């Protein structure tokens, strides 16, 4: 049972509002109203398919009025990138199973 | 007594008063200012469904 019983199909099944965090550069406070606000915006837009454009969509315009005029989040399965952020404007985290989320200030 | 030195004599301290009055003006002064943006700096990140 335990650790042993639990499988990789079974885990995301168990579990789908397991929240994860693998990259911080900004502030601990800023990061609490950005968390909170990309979950609930996804499983909103989640629909029967979840479908990438629309969860960024809702990220993008709502990060918009929330901070500043220029705000840029990207979400993909798996991706490479290389990016210049302004100090404390960038936060990384993946959501339990295979979604990647990256959102930054510029 | 002469034409012009009455004229002069028409002229009196309690009959003429002359007063001296000033606007207080700030010292105008010369400072230079420099405003710089926070420093950004590039981050890269890749993301697998192992990790």
């Amino acid at each position: 049972k335990a650790v042993t019983d639990m499988d990789i199909n079974e885990l995301r099944k168990l579990m789908i509002g397991k929240a994860i965090i693998n990259s911080s550069d900004m502030q601990g406070d800023l990061l609490q109203e950005a968390q909170d606000v990309i979950q609930s915006g996804i499983e909103n837009n989640s629909a029967p398919v979840l479908n990438i454009e629309a969860a960024c969509k809702y990220i993008k315009e709502n990060l918009d009025k929330k901070f500043g005029p220029t705000w840029q989040c990207i979400i993909g399965e798996g991706y490479a990138y290389d990016v210049t952020v302004q100090n404390n404007t960038l936060l990384f985290m993946f959501y339990n199973g295979n979604l990647a989320v990256l959102i930054f200030k510029s | 007594h002469d034409e012009e030195a009455i004229k002069q004599t028409l002229r009196n301290k309690f009959n003429y008063n002359t007063r001296e009055c000033q606007t207080i003006n700030p010292s105008i002064r010369e400072r230079g200012v420099s405003t710089e943006p926070p420093p950004s700096d590039t981050i890269c990140g890749n993301i697998t469904q192992w990790e």
